[PDB]
C-alpha cells in the first residue's frame, strides 16, 4: 500500500506529461485498496467506492495508466470497449464476461479478482445508447454476477462461482472531442459566429488543456450522459494532449522506451543504434499530422528500420548505425560505419 | 429565398435559417429603413435573449440609411433597459437614426468597418393643417431635436454646442473620423 | 418528496454510513482526525443544489475539497487533526492542517 | 410486517387466504427510491433482490425475458424454490416501460407494453419456467417451477411528467 | 408462447404441464382441463399483411390452432431425467377442452 | 421554384435545397442588383463559414449588374476581415459592384470564365436641394471615387493614374483583358 | 472507406472524385487500424497482441 | 473451432496436435510455429434468438 | 382490485401504529374514515 506521491513516482517513469492525471489517479486508486487493505471494518461505518472518470484525447495515455497501475500493485487487469455492447441483446451476459476475462489473470479466485482494476474506453460513443447505460451503471454500483468455475464442459449452478463487484475499481475512460464546445459557452463568451467571437481554430487546442480541466456534470448532460451514469464517477481525471515535444520526449525518457527496444534489438546482433535529435522531431511531426499520438510512433519507426533490418543481418563490416532525419523522410538510407 | 443551415450536436441535428442560426449567438440585424414592424421584431429579440442570460453581451449589426423617429428610441431605450451590454457594428453605412443606434452602445463595444459611412443629420417632419396646430408639431419636432442631440453627446462625449452645429446639415463621416468625434470606440480590419 | 438543501445538510451528518463518516474513517485508520465546520457543510449542499446533481453529487464536491490534502497527507507526518471550513469549499484557501 | 405475518400464517387455519399488495414507489431521481431497497436486504431474513425494467423486454425476442427476475432471487436463496417463494422483489427503471403516446402498436412495442403483459400474471401468482443459471428458455428441460403467488413485488421509478399530467 | 424455432416457450409446453398433475398419466391427461390467460395479447396489431413476422402474436395463434381441435403432441418422457432416449410421449389433444380468456381493450371502439 | 436534393449521410438520408446544399460546401451565390437586403444575407454566410472552418476557403459566384455602393461595400470589408479567404468567380458578367468584389477576392484565386464580360465605370449619383446640401453630397461622392479606385488599383496592381483614366466612362474587359488588367489571375476553360 | 473517404465537392474549384479512381483494395488495407478491426468483431486484446500486419 | 465443451472442436488441440508434428519433444515443440487460418470467419456477431448459443 | 388499494390506505396508519398500542380489544370503521376527515377508532378492553 504505497502512498500516493510513490504512486506517481512509478507512473512518471512510464507516463510523462500528465502529471496532474496522475495525482487524481494516485489519490484515488491509494483509497480503493486503503478500503481493501482495511478489510477489517470494526467500525459500523461502510466505506464507499469511489470511480474514477478520464477525459483525453485519443492516444494521450489513458490505456497505459490503467495496466501501469496494475504493474506496480499486482492485480488482475481487463480492458473493454462501449462498442462491444453496445448491442443491448441480453446485456447481462458480456458484462459478467467481463469478470471472466478478469478471472483468467486472477486464477479463478474471488477474493484476488475483486481487487482487480477495470478499464473502460469509447465511453462518449453510448452517449447520445440510452439503453446500455442502465446497465452499465449497476455495474458500477455494484452487482453479483455468476461465472463458470475455470471453465469446463459443463458445470451446475451451484457451482457457479458468484464475484461482488462492488470491490472492484471502475474506471470508464473516453475522449468527448465535442465536449469543448459546451465548456467555452458556459464559461466564455457565448459567440462562436459573429466578429467578436473567438474563432482561432488553430488546432493547437492549448485552452482545451485548462478548459477541460473545468468540466462539471452540467456539460456532461448536454452530452447526453444520463445524471445517474455521471454521479456514479465522483472522481474525474483530465488529459490536456500530447504536444510535439512531448512526443520526442516518450520516444527515449521512458523506461521501457521505444528506443530502446529497437536499440537492443540491434546491440544483440552486433551492432550499435545512434537516433539523433533531428530525427526525433521528424518522428514527432508524423505522429501529430497523423493524429495518432504515441500510438504511430511504433509504425513510425518500424517502416524507417525495416529496409536495415532486412539487410544488415546478411550485410557485414557494419561497425555501427546512424539515422538521421533524412532518413526518416526515406529519401536517404540509414548510414554505416566501418 | 434564405439559406438553411445545420447545426450538429449531440443531442441532434437541427435546420435553422441562416438569420436564425445567428441570433442563438446573440447577434441581431438590423436592415433597411427604420419602421414600427421592423423596430418590434428587434425589440422582440433583445428581450429574447435577456431572458435566456441577461450577462452575455449582444451584438447589433446596423445596416441602415435611417427612418422613423419614433420607431428608433423604442430600440435606444430598450439597449439601455437590459443589463446586457448591446455592442454595435456599422456595415456598409449609418444614417441618423442608424447612427444614434450606433453610438448608443455600450462604451468600449461600438466597432465600425473601415470603408463604412457614417452620416448625422436632424430630425425630419411636416405637418399640414392650421396655424395653430403647426406651432403644436414645430415645438414637438424642436424638442425632439434638442433630445436626440443631448443623448449623442453624452455618448459622443462631445460637447452640446459642437453637436448643433455639426448636426444642421447633413455631415458624412468616416470610419477613421467616426472615432475621434466618439461615435464609435474602435475599427475592426482584420481578425 | 424531492430533497431539499436542508436536507442535504442533514445526510451529510445524519445518516449511519454518512459521507462525512465515511472520509472521516478513512483518516482516522492513519492516524489523522478529520472534521467538517457546519460552514462548509452548507455551501457544499449550495454547490450540489447549484448544480443540480442532487444527493449523489455530494461525492464529487467532498473529493475535490480533500484532493491535496488525501494525496500528501499519508506522505505527511506531524499532522494530529485537519479542519475544514466554507474557505475550502469555494478554493480561496487550503484546508487547515493541525500539528501535534 | 404484514408479509411476515402472512409468512407466519403460513398455516392458514382459518379458511380465510391472505391476500397479496404490491408497493408503488413513485418519486423523483435522487430521492433515496433505491436506497430504501437497498436499506431493506440489511434486516430482511427473507431474499430479496433488485432488478431493472429496462433490460427486461418481452418474451421471443433477443433483449430479455421477465423470467430471469427470478434467477437473481434464487442467487441469494441458494437456489432453494421453498424459501425463495417467500421472498420479495424490487423493480426499477418501471416508467421506462410506458407507451409514449398515439401508438396504433402495429410495430408491436418490446420494450414498453410487451414487458407490462409478460408481469401481470408474475405479480399475481403464476408458476413460472426458471433456467438453472445463465441460461435462455429453450425447448430444453433446463427449467425450474417457481410460484410468485407468495413474493411480494415493489416497483420504483421516477415517472417524469407525470406532474404536468396531474 | 411464441412461434416454433425461436427463444420463447414452444405451444406444446403447455401438454406438459397437465402431465406434471396426471403423474405423467396420458390416459387422465387427454381428458383433462387446461385454462390459457392474457388470450387477447397474442393478436394481430390491426395489420393484415403482418410485414415482420409476430413470433409472440399472430404466430402463437397459428401454432394453437391444430392443437385445440387436436394433435398428437411431442413432450419429454419425465421431466427430462436423461436427453438420450427422449422417446416423447404422444398426447392426442382431441378430447383436451380449452377454455382461453382475455381482456380485449378496445374491441368496444370496434363493436 | 428551387428544386430539393439529398444528401447522403451517416444518419441517413436528408434533404436539402439547391443553394442551401451547395452552401454546405462553401458555395455563395451573388446574384441580382446588389441591394441592403440580399447583402446581410451573404454578409451572414460569410461569417458562419467562417466559424465551421476558418481554414477551408470560400467559393463566391458572382453575376450580377451591380448596384449599391454602401451595400456592396459592406460585402468587402466582411471579406477582408475573416481568415479564410473567399475565391471569386465571374459567371456571366461582373459590373462595376460585381467587379469590385471580383477583384477583391484572394491572390491567386480568383477566376473568370472564358465568355464571362467585366465592366467597371466610376460612381454615379444625384441629390436635388440647395446649393449647400449639393456641395455636401458632391464632395462625399467624390471621396467614393477616390477610395474606391484606391482599393481597385491594390487588387489589381495598376497605377492610381491609370485606373482613373480607365473608370471615367465604361470600359467593357473580356475575361482575357482582365488577366492582363489584374482583376483575376486565371480563366478556368475547362475541369483537368 | 468511409473513415479515410474525404468526399467529393461540388463547386468549381473543388475535385471530383469519378468511380474510375475512387478506391481499390490495394492502398486502402495498408491505412488498417485498430478501431475498424475492432467493427468487424476482433477483440481490441487480440488486436493489440498482434503488433505485426501484412497486408497483401 | 468452438467453445470448449462442445461438439465442434477445443482450441487446446492446436498444441497437442503441433507435438503429433515434432514427436512430442517440448523442446523443440516451443521453437514452431502456428497458423491460424480463416480467422476472419470467427468474428464476432450479436446474439441469435433462435440459436441456442454463439460458440463460435 | 381497486378496492385493496382503497382498504390498505384508509388502514396504513392503524397497521403501522397498531402492534405498540396496548390491550386494543376491538376496531370500528365508518364511512368518516374512507374519505379521510375523521379517524378509526380505537377501543381499549
Ligand atoms: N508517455 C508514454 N510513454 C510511453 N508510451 C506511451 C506514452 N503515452 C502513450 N504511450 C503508448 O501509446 C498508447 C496510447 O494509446 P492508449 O494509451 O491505448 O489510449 P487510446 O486507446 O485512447 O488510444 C499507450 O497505450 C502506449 O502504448
Ligand atoms: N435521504 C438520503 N440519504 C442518503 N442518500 C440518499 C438519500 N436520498 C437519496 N440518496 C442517494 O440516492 C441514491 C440512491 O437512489 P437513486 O439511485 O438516486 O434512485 P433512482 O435510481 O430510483 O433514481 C444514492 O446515491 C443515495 O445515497
Amino acid at each position: 500500500l504505497p502512498t500516493p506521491h510513490e504512486i506517481r513516482n512509478h507512473l512518471d517513469d512510464y507516463v510523462i506529461g500528465q502529471e496532474q492525471a496522475k495525482k487524481v489517479l494516485a489519490v484515488a486508486v491509494y483509497n480503493h485498496y486503503k478500503r481493501l487493505r482495511n478489510g477489517d471494518t470494526s467500525n459500523g461505518v461502510e466505506l464507499g467506492k469511489s470511480n474514477i472518470l478520464l477525459i483525453g484525447p485519443t492516444g494521450s495515455g489513458k490505456t497505459l495508466l490503467a495496466e501501469t497501475l496494475a504493474r506496480l500493485l499486482d492485480v488482475p487487469f481487463t480492458m473493454a470497449d462501449a462498442t462491444t455492447l453496445t448491442e443491448a441483446g441480453y446485456v447481462g451476459e458480456d458484462v459478467e464476461n467481463i469478470i471472466q476475462k478478469l478471472l483468467q489473470k486472477s486464477d479463478y479466485d474471488v477474493q484476488k479478482a475483486q481487487r482487480g482494476i477495470v478499464y473502460i474506453d469509447e465511453i462518449d460513443k453510448i452517449s447520445r445508447g440510452e439503453g446500455v447505460q442502465q446497465a452499465l451503471l449497476k455495474l458500477i454500483e455494484g452487482t453479483v454476477a455468476a461465472v463458470p468455475p475455470q471453465g469446463g464442459r459443463k458445470h451446475p449452478q451451484q457451482e457457479f462461482l458468484q464475484v461482488d463487484t462492488s470491490k472492484i475499481l471502475f474506471i470508464c475512460g473516453g475522449a468527448f472531442a465535442g465536449l469543448d464546445k459546451v465548456i467555452s459557452h458556459r464559461v466564455e463568451t457565448g459567440s462562436g459566429i459573429g466578429f467578436g467571437a473567438t474563432v482561432k481554430a488553430k488546432s493547437d487546442k492549448a485552452s482545451e488543456g485548462e478548459l477541460l480541466a473545468q468540466v462539471e456534470p452540467e456539460d456532461l448532460i448536454k452530452f447526453g450522459l444520463i445524471p445517474e451514469f455521471i454521479g456514479r464517477l465522483p472522481v474525474v481525471a483530465t488529459l490536456n494532449e500530447l504536444s510535439e515535444e512531448a512526443l520526442i520526449q516518450i520516444l527515449k525518457e521512458p523506461k521501457n522506451a521505444l528506443t530502446k527496444q529497437y536499440q537492443a534489438l540491434f546491440n544483440l546482433e552486433g551492432v550499435d543504434l545512434e537516433f539523433r535529435d533531428e530525427a526525433l522531431d521528424a518522428i514527432a511531426k508524423k505522429a501529430m499530422a497523423r493524429k495518432t499520438g504515441a500510438r504511430g510512433l511504433r509504425s513510425i519507426v518500424e517502416a524507417a528500420l525495416l529496409d536495415t533490418m532486412y539487410d544488415l543481418p546478411s550485410m557485414e563490416d557494419v561497425e555501427k548505425v546512424v539515422i538521421d532525419e533524412s532518413v526518416i523522410d526515406g529519401q536517404s538510407e540509414p548510414l554505416l560505419i566501418y | 429565398l434564405v439559406p438553411m443551415v445545420i447545426e450538429q450536436t449531440s443531442r441532434g441535428e437541427r435546420s435553422f435559417d441562416i438569420y436564425s442560426r445567428l441570433l442563438k449567438e446573440r447577434v441581431i440585424f438590423l436592415t433597411g429603413q427604420v419602421e414600427d414592424h421592423m423596430a418590434n421584431l428587434i425589440v422582440a429579440q433583445m428581450l429574447f435573449l435577456e431572458a435566456e442570460n441577461p450577462e452575455k453581451d449582444i451584438y447589433l449589426y446596423i445596416n441602415s440609411p435611417g427612418g422613423v423617429i419614433t420607431a428608433g428610441m423604442s430600440i435606444y431605450d430598450t439597449m439601455q433597459f437590459i443589463k446586457p451590454d448591446v455592442s454595435t457594428i456599422c456595415m456598409g453605412q449609418a444614417a441618423s437614426m442608424g447612427a444614434f443606434l450606433l453610438t448608443a452602445g455600450a462604451k468600449g463595444k461600438r466597432f465600425c468597418l473601415p470603408n463604412s459611412r457614417v452620416m448625422i443629420h436632424q430630425p425630419l417632419g411636416g405637418y399640414q393643417g392650421q396655424a395653430t396646430d403647426i406651432e403644436i408639431h414645430a415645438r414637438e419636432i424642436l424638442k425632439v431635436k434638442g433630445r436626440m442631440n443631448e443623448l449623442m453627446a453624452l455618448h459622443t462625449g462631445q460637447s452640446l454646442e459642437q453637436i448643433e452645429r455639426d448636426t444642421e446639415r447633413d455631415r458624412f463621416l468616416s470610419a477613421p473620423e467616426a472615432v475621434e468625434y466618439g461615435l464609435v470606440d474602435s475599427i475592426l480590419t482584420h481578425r | 418528496n424531492e430533497l431539499s438543501e436542508e436536507a442535504l445538510i442533514q445526510i451529510l451528518k445524519e445518516p449511519k454510513n454518512a459521507l462525512t463518516k465515511q472520509y472521516q474513517a478513512l483518516f482516522n485508520l492513519e492516524g489523522v482526525d478529520l472534521e467538517f465546520r457546519d460552514e462548509a457543510l452548507d455551501a457544499i449542499a449550495k454547490k450540489a443544489m447549484a448544480r443540480k446533481t442532487g444527493a449523489r453529487g455530494l461525492r464529487s464536491i467532498v473529493e475535490a475539497a480533500l484532493l491535496d490534502t488525501m494525496y500528501d497527507l499519508p506522505s505527511m507526518e506531524d499532522v494530529e487533526k485537519v479542519v475544514i471550513d466554507e474557505s475550502v469549499i469555494d478554493g480561496q484557501s487550503e484546508p487547515l492542517l493541525i500539528y501535534g | 410486517y404484514n408479509h411476515y405475518k402472512r409468512l407466519r400464517n403460513g398455516d392458514t387455519s382459518n379458511g380465510v387466504e391472505l391476500g397479496k399488495s404490491n408497493i408503488l414507489l413513485i418519486g423523483p431521481t435522487g430521492s433515496g427510491k433505491t436506497l430504501l431497497a437497498e436499506t431493506l436486504a440489511r434486516l430482511l431474513d427473507v431474499p430479496f433482490t433488485m432488478a431493472d425494467a429496462t433490460t427486461l423486454t418481452e418474451a421471443g425476442y433477443v433483449g430479455e425475458d421477465v423470467e430471469n427476475i427470478i434467477q437473481k432471487l434464487l442467487q441469494k436463496s441458494d437456489y432453494d424454490v421453498q424459501k425463495a417463494q417467500r421472498g420479495i422483489v424490487y423493480i426499477d427503471e418501471i416508467d421506462k416501460i410506458s407507451r409514449k403516446s398515439d401508438n396504433p402498436s402495429i410495430t408491436r412495442d418490446v420494450s414498453g407494453e410487451g414487458v407490462q403483459q409478460a408481469l401481470l400474471k408474475l405479480i399475481e401468482g403464476t408458476v413460472a419456467a426458471v433456467p438453472p443459471q445463465g441460461g435462455r428458455k429453450h425447448p430444453q428441460q433446463e427449467f425450474l417451477q417457481v410460484d410468485t403467488s407468495k413474493i411480494l413485488f415493489i416497483c420504483g421509478g421516477a415517472f417524469a411528467g407525470l406532474d404536468k399530467v396531474i
